[PDB]
């Protein structure tokens, strides 16, 4: 009930987690 | 370990090792599960049956 | 009239494909001549705007959409009073004719349970209980008690209310109470917990659902792979490992589910990554299960984002109990996420009270919290006091 | 003059101080009354039972002793002596032999299974189903027992006796209790093993036992055991067991109509044949009606499947008249089977309800089952 | 027409009269009128719009007038007076019985019945002022009357109860002058007002009235939170005068919500968050509490960002008020995530919400607050964690600014860490494992006690209403 | 400990009469009118069963089992018996 319903992140939604298909093959 | 076959926890910096026992905690907070039903139930007829 | 919704909820988000909302707008094309989709074919643009809410022909003319078809025409206003006229007008008269000459009694509530349904081809909610409240009186088993909670049961889903539907099938339950097979028992079960996702009830949704059986289907009111998806999908973000093993992953039902449809993806790549303890290939199923599963699904657009950020709380919480600490080039890099969107992801999750656990910067050590004797007699015990401290004076302190 | 009102004031609050006293003193009389009686209760002389029989112009009664004798005491200050009748309970002091005070009325003996109850639990619903079934208990129990004034203006006696006829597995054991139940009259259950002993004295008395019982209980239902040839408590009698008591029990059986004279009783007997026991109790008194439980005919059998499926869970397209015609002459024994093997099949299968595919098996095994054997 | 008005009114109210002069004039039956008080206020409300004005104009004659009757006239002379059968001495509803307060004896002066009658009298005249709204000379006028005439009288335990009301339309009266117009007369005014309080308080302390005393306290606090003076509140407080035992739970609420605000500015918000949770529990939640839990639920938010706690978003949520909860909710998510320009945005807009309460003054001290709960969020998350990375995260000046912040925080215990210069990166100091310490113990003692006190506020209660259960006769 | 201590005696109960009293049947073969426990009263009070008295002042002490033990038609019984299941 804290920090949870309203205020969400705004962020973690698309270009953030698509990049990382790309750091798999840079290693 | 998730399948609570062997207790213990590791350590990935060192390379070390921990002791786990296999009881985590005892038996009291289970006594106040009989005390809130009871606080949640007879105390609403507490009132009613006074009002 | 679900497979209307169902594939006509695509025409409000797609951030992938117009296709997908090319190939539902063929059900939704076909299903129109059929029965009358008026109340909701108008509430397409009534509901969502911005994407196709802009593009009505009737109320405001305006065009803006990635579908052409949802536009009136007129051979749908023509339809409009035919099937008024066909299906109503000439079995009211009837109707009309039996309640003059007085035949039966039963007989006759049935036939205004019969043109009820009628009422729901041509998209008229007012008159259909209309028909229903004279044959209420009528009623006595389940054969017309379950015909009532039918149109009602078609207000959640093609109407989209998730209020006056749940209130009125628990009216029906206590008024007469025998449940029949596990079908019709689903129907004051499994869409009760339908209603509980729009809320966000937690568990409270999904407590139903995991004991539902998989051989459920409605047809109009739901279909099969509706449920198989509402039931597996839900089950997971809820039950936790130690209930995963035993029901999610090893089912004789939930195994046929994803077997005969492999549009799922969720029970099976998922589940046996986090029993395989293997994180590198366990992110990228997420997204196949929210882009796929979670934003085509009708009720599970209400949660978003609240579905895969729970799971990555989850996703290293498994890690975290499995050792006493954690090494940074072992998350941050093998895992396929960077230092910078780690330390945002477990960034807000501490804070929360969700978890616990100790994060190095120089060392890049995860050290992992453990409560040890602490347990619940040390927050809970104490926090047990207070919690019933205010609710025991508050009735005794007014006296009578 | 404020000096002394302001001063006042300290008085009318330790008033209510003094209302603290009101609830220890109370609680302390509840634990001086406690150990009162504990003192008087502390030492008991002792009381037997006994039964008053006559009185003596002397103001000294005679009370009979089951355990020593008849023996006279002097009555009590508050208990009358020429009140005192015959078969009267009474509280005598085994100390100083004198009479203690008086009991209630009522016929309480040795107890093997012979407890009468109030209305225990069963109904017409469950062993029911057969239109003739319910149609015959009306008449011949419902109507002289509830409303024995129906007889009564016709000039007529009320039937007493009754026999029950039919195929075996009727299951009329249970609704022996339903009788009782929905008349709002006693039950009583009688077992002619625990009413016959060995020792000297007991083959009579015991069955005196029932005969006394019967007279201030008559309001009551009495069902009788070891008799039963019905086939829902076969027993068929006692070939050398029956062949002594028959003449202190039988006998016995027609003298509440002839001696005690007393009405609202309904004997409740049953069997097929008439042979171990007395040939003559077709007489009235005895035997006043003949019942015949009709066959599970189609119409019969096809309600009484009806009546387990109120109970047990079944889905849609289940024909209960079409289950009804698979099986042939199914008694409420073997339905119950049926239905049982029906929830068998459904635990095999992980549901909670009962398939219709389960009963297209349930069929083909019991009647297949119970033929062997 | 009018005739048959005047006489229905008047003989409801001599009804209700007679209901609670009986019971003062034997022994002490005081606790009996004061719940028939309770409804007086709501009954005589609504029945002074019915049968127009009239009611209390025949009500005057009927009784003996020691100073009331220019009182009538002059409340109606302010209306523009109608005057039918206005000349005194038209209704007579004594006609010579014992409780109709016989007139022979009456007009003899061998009998006084002016105790009651009188300060029955003023209680009515205050309630068609409030009901009528009535201002300007009207309040002064009356204000010159009831305070002389309460210290000539002596009030006994029962006659304490009657004024206790009084003064709470005296202070009411006043304010509603004040913020409708502003001259020199309203200064003057509140400054004879504040002289009253305290000459009557002192004798209220000797008669031991628990109604009294809580009317008061809850009109004089509020005069110290308008004037700005912490010194006179301070004092105030420290006598703790105030009877906990019979006083109603809406004089107790408003109690509470006064040391709240006063414990927020002096720093220490242990005691005042209890005091508002206090206030909010002991409140009714019926539709005549509303504005009193409108406000309080506004400072209940405003004192947890001062602790740095920041309050649950389910209170500005599942509550159905979350309409003028409105600006405190991007207050909330300011704190959180440390961002300057939203707290400087946000305080910019809703400026004019937040001076009808007075809450902006307490929205600069959140200025600071918006940095000290972010370090608290990274330090709690990361243990070992650099000096430059912080500045990275909120964007801050430079690494000597931030390093003065963190050690600002480790004065009172919050962040609880240490900073290293010579290595360079801030370590939390919290290992947790206090479990076999003594400091859980230390609330478990108190919490023994917490429980037995309502042992001793209870039992007590039981035999209470007992004794005129058990002296009545019973069937 | 006036109620029980060392004597204990076995009976037979049959009918009660009032609260702490009762009518109960000994081995001696005389009735005697007992004490029922403060703690029985009715629903805790079985109609018939063999229960437990005292030697001289005749007091209720306990309700015992019905023990099926005798010299005649013993029926034999098994305590945990070793076999393996399966």
């Amino acid at each position: 009930e804290n920090w949870d319903d309203v205020e969400v992140d705004d962020d973690f939604t698309n270009e953030l987690k698509a990049e990382l298909d790309r750091y798999k093959r840079e290693n | 370990i998730l399948d609570k076959i062997f207790y213990g926890v590791l350590d990935q910096g060192n390379g070390w090792l921990y002791v786990y026992e296999t009881p985590n905690q005892d038996a009291t907070y289970d006594s106040a599960l009989e005390l809130v039903g009871q606080l949640n139930k007879v105390v609403d007829q507490l009132f009613e049956k006074a009002s | 009239n679900y497979e209307v919704s169902e594939k006509a909820f695509l025409l409000t988000q797609s951030k992938v494909s117009i296709e997908q909302r090319k190939e539902a707008a063929e059900f939704v094309l076909a299903k129109i001549k059929e029965e009358e989709m008026a109340p909701y074919y108008k509430y397409l643009c009534e509901e969502y705007l911005v994407n196709n809410g802009q593009s009505d022909l009737e109320h405001d003319e305006k065009s803006d959409s990635l579908n052409e078809w949802i536009k009136f025409d007129q051979e749908l206003y023509n339809e409009l009073c035919k099937k008024n006229e066909s299906k109503i007008k000439e079995l009211n008269e009837k109707i009309q004719k039996l309640e003059e000459d007085d035949e039966g009694e039963l007989e006759q509530a049935q036939a205004w349970i019969n043109l009820g349904e009628y009422y729901a081809q041509i998209g008229d909610k007012d008159n259909a209980e209309k028909t229903l409240g004279k044959s209420l009186s009528k009623a006595i088993s389940t054969g017309a008690k379950i015909d009532v909670m039918l149109t009602i049961a078609r207000l959640g889903f093609f109407y989209n209310d998730q209020l006056y539907v749940k209130e009125k099938l628990e009216a029906v339950n206590s008024m007469i109470e025998k449940g029949g097979d596990w079908e019709r028992r689903n129907r004051y079960k499994t869409y009760y917990g339908i209603h509980c996702l729009a809320v966000r009830n937690f568990k409270e949704a999904a407590k139903l659902l995991v004991d539902s059986l998989a051989t459920f289907t409605s047809i109009e009111l739901t279909s099969y792979e509706s449920i198989a998806t509402y039931a597996s999908v839900t089950g997971l973000f809820t039950l936790e490992r130690t209930d995963l093993k035993s029901k999610v992953i090893d089912s004789p039902e939930l195994l046929s589910l994803i077997s005969t449809t492999a549009a799922l993806q969720s029970i099976s790549s998922l589940t046996i990554s986090l029993y395989a303890s293997d994180y590198a290939s366990y992110f990228p199923y997420l997204l196949e299960t929210y882009a796929n599963v979670l934003i085509p699904c009708k009720y599970l657009n209400r949660h978003a984002d609240f579905f895969v950020r729970e799971m990555r709380r989850k996703v290293y919480a498994q890690l975290l109990e499995s050792y006493k600490t954690l090494s940074l080039k072992s998350m941050a890099s093998a895992f396929g996420v960077s230092v910078a969107f780690l330390d945002n992801d477990l960034g807000k999750f501490i804070p929360n009270k969700q978890l616990n656990c100790v994060i190095d910067r120089v060392n890049g050590i995860v050290e992992t919290n453990r409560p040890d004797n602490k347990n619940a007699q040390y927050h809970l015990l104490v926090k047990q006091g207070d919690g019933l401290l205010t609710k025991l004076q508050k009735y005794g302190a007014a006296v009578r | 003059e404020q000096k002394i009102q302001e001063t006042e004031l300290k008085i009318r609050s330790k008033t209510e101080n003094v209302r603290r006293l009101e609830a220890q003193r109370n609680a302390l009389n509840d634990k001086v009354r406690f150990i009162k009686d504990e003192l008087r209760l502390l030492q008991e002389p002792g009381s037997y039972v006994g039964e008053v029989i006559k009185i003596v112009s002397d103001k000294k009664v005679l009370v009979k002793v089951q355990p020593e004798g008849k023996y006279i005491v002097d009555v009590a200050k508050d208990i009358n002596v020429k009140d005192l009748k015959a078969s009267q309970r009474v509280c005598l002091r085994s100390d100083s032999y004198m009479l203690h005070k008086v009991l209630e009325n009522k016929a309480d003996p040795l107890v093997s299974l012979m407890m009468v109850e109030k209305v225990p639990d069963s109904t017409y619903d469950m062993v029911g189903g057969l239109t003739k079934q319910i149609k015959e208990i009306k008449e011949v129990i419902e109507l002289p027992v509830k409303h024995p004034e129906l007889f009564e203006s016709l000039g007529i006696a009320q039937p007493k006796g009754v026999i029950l006829y039919g195929p075996p597995g009727t299951g009329k054991t249970l609704l022996a209790r339903a009788v009782a139940h929905h008349t709002d009259c006693k039950f009583i259950r009688v077992s002619g093993a625990e009413l016959v002993q060995k020792y000297i004295g007991e083959g009579s008395r015991m069955v005196r036992e029932l005969f006394v019982m019967a007279r201030e209980h008559a309001p009551s239902i009495i069902f009788m055991d070891e008799i039963d040839s019905i086939g829902s408590t076969r027993v068929e009698g006692s070939g050398g067991g029956d062949s002594e008591v028959q003449r202190t029990m039988l006998e016995l059986l027609n003298q509440l109509d002839g001696f005690e004279t007393s009405k609202n009783i309904k004997i409740i007997m049953a069997t097929n044949r008439l042979d171990i026991l007395d040939p003559a109790l077709l007489r009235p008194g005895r035997i006043d009606r003949k019942i015949e439980f009709p066959p599970p005919s189609v119409a019969a059998r096809a309600e009484i499947l009806r009546i387990h499926s109120r109970k047990m869970n079944l889905t849609r397209g289940i024909n209960l008249r079409k289950v009804a015609e698979k099986m042939n002459g199914c008694s409420g024994a073997d339905v119950k089977g049926v239905c049982t093997e029906a929830g068998m099949y459904a635990l095999r299968e992980r549901r909670i309800h009962v398939t219709q595919e389960d009963f297209e098996l349930a069929v083909g095994k019991v009647m297949n089952k119970n033929q062997e054997t | 027409l009018h005739h048959s008005e005047k006489k229905y009114a008047e003989e409801d109210q001599v009804q209700e009269l007679l209901k609670v002069l009986n019971e003062i004039s034997k022994t002490t039956l005081t606790l009996d009128p004061r719940y028939i008080w309770r409804s007086l206020k709501d009954l005589s409300s609504l029945r002074n719009q019915e049968l127009l004005n009239a009611e209390t104009l025949c009500f005057t004659v009927n009784v003996l007038y020691p100073d009331s009757s220019s009182f009538k006239k002059n409340l109606l002379k302010f209306i523009t007076s109608n005057h039918k059968s206005s000349v005194p001495g038209s209704a007579e509803l004594r006609n010579s019985y014992p409780a109709s307060f016989y007139s022979v004896n009456t007009e003899k002066k061998t009998i006084e019945v002016t105790a009651e009658i009188n300060c029955f009298m003023h209680l009515l005249v205050q309630l068609f002022l409030w009901d009528s709204k009535e201002l300007e000379q009207l309040v002064e006028f009356n204000r010159k009357v009831v305070i002389p005439n309460l210290l000539c009288y002596y009030n006994l335990r029962s006659l304490n109860l009657i004024n206790a009301k009084l003064w709470f339309y005296i202070y009411l009266s006043h304010e509603t002058l004040a913020r409708s117009s502003e001259e020199i007369n309203s200064d003057n005014q509140n400054i004879i007002l504040r002289s009253t309080m305290m000459k009557f308080l002192k004798i209220a302390s000797l008669k031991h009235d628990n109604e009294t005393k809580a009317m008061l306290i809850n009109l004089i606090l509020r005069d110290f939170l308008n004037n700005g003076e912490v010194d006179s509140a301070s004092d105030f407080i420290s006598k703790l005068e105030y009877p906990h035992t019979d006083v109603s739970s809406s004089l107790e609420a408003r109690y509470f919500f006064y040391l709240s605000k006063i414990n927020a500015i002096q720093l220490d918000y242990s005691t005042a968050n209890e005091y508002i949770i206090a206030a909010i529990r002991k409140a009714p939640h019926n539709s005549k509490s509303l504005g009193f839990l409108q406000q309080s639920n506004k400072l209940h938010c405003c004192i947890q960002l001062l602790m740095g706690d920041i309050p649950e978003l389910s209170f500005f949520h599942q509550s159905n008020m979350q309409k003028s909860l409105l600006p405190y909710y991007h207050l909330t998510k300011a704190v959180k995530l440390g961002d300057l320009k939203k707290f400087t945005s946000t305080i910019t807009k809703y400026k004019q919400l937040l001076l009808k309460d007075d809450t902006y003054q307490l929205c600069v001290r959140l200025r600071s607050n918006v940095i000290k709960t972010g370090i608290r969020i990274i330090s709690l998350t990361y243990k070992k964690i650099s000096l430059r990375d912080i500045c990275l995260k909120l964007n801050l000046d430079s690494e000597q600014t931030v390093e003065y912040m963190v050690s600002r925080a480790i004065r009172d215990g919050v962040i609880e860490a240490k900073i290293n210069h010579e290595d360079g990166f801030i370590e939390t100091t919290e290992l947790l494992n206090i479990y076999d310490s003594e400091d859980p113990q230390q609330v478990f003692d108190e919490r023994i006690k917490f429980a037995n006190q309502l042992h001793d506020e209870y039992l007590v209660s039981m035999r209470y209403p007992e004794d005129k259960k058990t002296q009545q006769n019973e069937k | 400990k006036r109620i029980q201590s060392v004597p204990l005696v076995i009976g037979q109960f049959l009918e009660p009469i009032d609260q702490n009293t009762g009518i109960v049947s000994s081995t001696t073969g005389m009735s005697y009118v007992v004490r029922i426990l403060s703690t029985l009263d009715r629903e805790l009070l079985k109609p018939s069963m063999s229960v437990a008295l005292h030697r001289h002042s005749n007091a209720l002490v306990d309700i015992l089992p019905p023990d099926s033990d005798s010299s005649i038609s013993v029926m034999g019984e098994n305590e945990k018996p070793d076999v393996t299941y399966a």
